[PDB]
C-alpha cells in the first residue's frame, strides 16, 4: 500500500518456519501430494511470490520500495534442511546467527563467514561505504591470522 | 537427523584436529626455520676434537 | 525544451510547474514531500527549481505537521532532501539551497550548523552571505554571554566512578 | 483434564497455582498413534500434521492471566537424544526457560546433568534481575 504510493516499508516475519508448517498441515489434510519432509512441491512457489513481493520500485511508478527481513531456525546448525535452502536461495543475501559466539558474548552473534548481501556495497552511504571498503579487508586479515 | 548430525561433528572435530596441526605445522617450521643457519655454521668446531 | 528519458528509456514529464506552486501554496513541508511523492508516482521528477521550492517550504511553513511532532528539525529535513537529490537523482544543488539551509540554522540559532553551512558555501559556491554570517556570530557571541556556550553536563566534572553510567 | 482444574483455580479463586507435568510428550505420541486411524497422512518422523497446533492450543491455554497465575514445569522426553525432533522443536517456542539435560554429562557423574551452554531464560537481563 505504501510501496505504490512512493514510500518505503519495512516487512519482518517471524517466521516463515511456521507458515510452513501449517501449509503442510493443511495439504496433507486435504490429502495433496506431499515431497520431501512431506511438504509438497508447491512450498518453495510460495515462499518466492510471498518474497518477490519486495522490490524496489522505479522513479517512474512512485520510487516507493518493501525491505524483507525473514526469519529462520535451523536445528543444530542443520542449514541444509527443505526449506532453509529455498529461502536461502531465493533471498538476496542471509545474516547467520551463532550460537558459540552468543555464548561466547558477541551479541549480536553475527557470524561474517556465513553472512552475505548480494547486493554489495552499492546499497552503503558513500562515507559507511568508503570505511567498510577498508574494514571488510582489514577483518579478513584479522580472521586469517587468528 | 540423529545420524547426519553424529556424521556431522564426527566431520568437524576432525576439521579442528586438522586445524591444530596445521598450527603446530606452522610453529615447527618457523623453528626450523630459524636454526637451519646452523648448517652454514657447523662442522668447524669439533676439528680437533677428531 | 528536451526530452529526457527514463532508466529504460522511456521519456518523462519536465513540465513541474504545477507541482512548483503547489508547493509554494502548502503550509506545512509535510505536504511538499507529499506532493513530491506525487510527482514521482505521476512521472514528473523533480528538478533543482522544485527541490529549492521545496526548501522555501521548510524555511517558511510553521511546523512539520498541525501538530507537535518530536525531535524535529527543518535543517535535516532540507539535509535529506539534498542528499536525495545529490546522491540518488545526480543534481549539484545551487547557492539558492545553501543560502536557504543558512537561514535557517540562522533563525534557529544553531551557530555551529551555521559556521559548517559557511564552510560548504565557501568551499563549493562562491562565498557566503555577509548578513547571515554576521547573525551567525552576534547568535554566538549572545549563547557565549548568557553561559549557553556549550552544555551543562559536559562541563561537569566526573572521575572514574563518578560517571553515573545508566 | 488438570489443566482445567487450574484454570478454575485461577480464576474463580485468583490463586498462584504450581503445574506439574511429566510428561507432555506422551501427548503427541497418543494423537500420532491414531493419526492414521483418524485418516490423516503422517508428516514427518511419522508425527500428525497437526502437531503444531494441537500442542499450541495446549501450551496457550496453560498461562498466567490477570485474575490469576500459573506456573508451569513440564517434562520433555527427546527421543534417541535427538534434539531436532518436531515436538521438542515445537516446544521450544512456548516456553520462558528451557533446561536441557546431556546423557555425557550425566556420564561424567555431574548430577543434575545440566547443559548451561543449550540452557536459556527470558528473564536473563539486567532489568529484571540483580
Amino acid at each position: 500500500y505504501f510501496m505504490n504510493r512512493g514510500r518505503h516499508c519495512l516487512c519482518v516475519y517471524d517466521d516463515l518456519s511456521k507458515q510452513a508448517v501449517a501449509y503442510r498441515q493443511i495439504s496433507l489434510l486435504l490429502r495433496r501430494p506431499p515431497g520431501r519432509e512431506a511438504y509438497p512441491g508447491d512450498v518453495f512457489y510460495l515462499h518466492s511470490r510471498l518474497l518477490e513481493r519486495a522490490a524496489m520500485l522505479s522513479p517512474g511508478k512512485g520510487g516507493g520500495s518493501v525491505t524483507a527481513l525473514p526469519i529462520v531456525e535451523t536445528l543444530s546448525n542443520d542449514v541444509t534442511a527443505y526449506i532453509v535452502t529455498n529461502v536461502i536461495s531465493i533471498t538476496d543475501g542471509q545474516i547467520y546467527l551463532d550460537t558459540k559466539l552468543f555464548t561466547g558474548g558477541q551479541r549480536p552473534a553475527v557470524n561474517i563467514g556465513l553472512s552475505v548481501s548480494r547486493v554489495g556495497s552499492s546499497a552503503q552511504n558513500a562515507a559507511m561505504k568508503g570505511v567498510a571498503g577498508k574494514l571488510k579487508g582489514i577483518l579478513a586479515e584479522y580472521r586469517k591470522l587468528a | 537427523s540423529g545420524k547426519l548430525r553424529l556424521y556431522k561433528e564426527k566431520l568437524e572435530g576432525y576439521n579442528r584436529f586438522y586445524s591444530i596441526v596445521k598450527t603446530i605445522k606452522m610453529v615447527t617450521l618457523a623453528k626450523y626455520r630459524a636454526a637451519q643457519g646452523r648448517i652454514r655454521t657447523r662442522d668447524f668446531s669439533l676439528r680437533y676434537t677428531e | 525544451a528536451a526530452k529526457k528519458y527514463d532508466l529504460f528509456g522511456y521519456e518523462v514529464d519536465t513540465n513541474t510547474a504545477p507541482w512548483i506552486e503547489k508547493i509554494k501554496k502548502c503550509k506545512y513541508y509535510d505536504e511538499a514531500g507529499e506532493v513530491l511523492v506525487n510527482m514521482n508516482v505521476s512521472n514528473c521528477p523533480p528538478d533543482i527549481a522544485t527541490y529549492n521550492a521545496t526548501l522555501q517550504c521548510i524555511y517558511q511553513s510553521p511546523s512539520k505537521q498541525s501538530t507537535p511532532v518530536d525531535n524535529e528539525s527543518k535543517f535535516c529535513a532540507m539535509m535529506d532532501l539534498l542528499e536525495e537529490m545529490q546522491h540518488r537523482n545526480r543534481l549539484k544543488p545551487n547557492e539558492e539551497s545553501w543560502t536557504w539551509v543558512m537561514k535557517e540554522c540562522v533563525k534557529s540559532g544553531q551557530f555551529r550548523l551555521g559556521y559548517c553551512i559557511q564552510q560548504v558555501m565557501e568551499t563549493e559556491c562562491k562565498g557566503c552571505p555577509a548578513d547571515l554570517v554576521k547573525a551567525n556570530e552576534a547568535n554566538a557571541q549572545k549563547a557565549k554571554t548568557e553561559g549557553k556556550e556549550h552544555p551543562g553536563h559536559l562541563s561537569q566534572q566526573a572521575g572514574l566512578f563518578d560517571v553515573k553510567v545508566e | 483434564s488438570a489443566l482445567t482444574m487450574a484454570e478454575y483455580f485461577r480464576d474463580v479463586e485468583g490463586q498462584d497455582v504450581l503445574l506439574f507435568i511429566d510428561n507432555i510428550f506422551r501427548f503427541t505420541q497418543a494423537n500420532s498413534e491414531v493419526s492414521a486411524l483418524l485418516g490423516r497422512i503422517p508428516a514427518a518422523v511419522g508425527y500428525q500434521p497437526t502437531l503444531a497446533e494441537d500442542l499450541g492450543q495446549l501450551q496457550e491455554r496453560i498461562t498466567s492471566t490477570t485474575k490469576g497465575s500459573i506456573t508451569s514445569v513440564q517434562a520433555v522426553y527427546v527421543p534417541a537424544d535427538d534434539i531436532t525432533d518436531p515436538a521438542p522443536a515445537t516446544t521450544f517456542s512456548h516456553l520462558d526457560a528451557t533446561t536441557v539435560l546431556d546423557r555425557a554429562v550425566a556420564e561424567s557423574g555431574i548430577y543434575p546433568a545440566v547443559n548451561p551452554l543449550e540452557c536459556a531464560s527470558r528473564i536473563m537481563d539486567p532489568d529484571v534481575i540483580s
